[PDB]
């Protein structure tokens, strides 16, 4: 079966983002990251306020469908 | 209301 996870943009973009429950979140990271055309060192991703790691997961995480995440901005200075 | 679709490529 498929995930279905929120992920919205400080924009106001809403990805549907279709993933599975053991695919890394690392990849889904890159995703947004590529489709953006952004550096990942550029965002930050905050699952229930927590960041997300390069070695989480959705079943790690105990992420349940339709669950969402906040994409925060590398502040420059 | 903007919406942007991803797919994710899952390894067997």
């Amino acid at each position: 079966d498929h995930i279905n996870l929120k992920v919205a943009g400080q924009d106001g973009s809403v990805v549907q983002f279709k993933i599975k429950r053991h695919t890394p979140l690392s990849k889904l990271m890159k995703a947004y990251c590529e489709r953006q055309g952004l550096s990942m060192r550029q965002i930050r991703f905050r699952f229930d306020g927590q960041p997300i790691n390069e070695t989480d997961t959705p079943a790690q995480l105990e992420m349940e469908d339709e669950d969402t995440i906040d994409v925060f901005q590398q502040q420059t200075g | 209301n903007n919406r942007d679709p991803i797919v994710i490529s899952d390894s067997p």
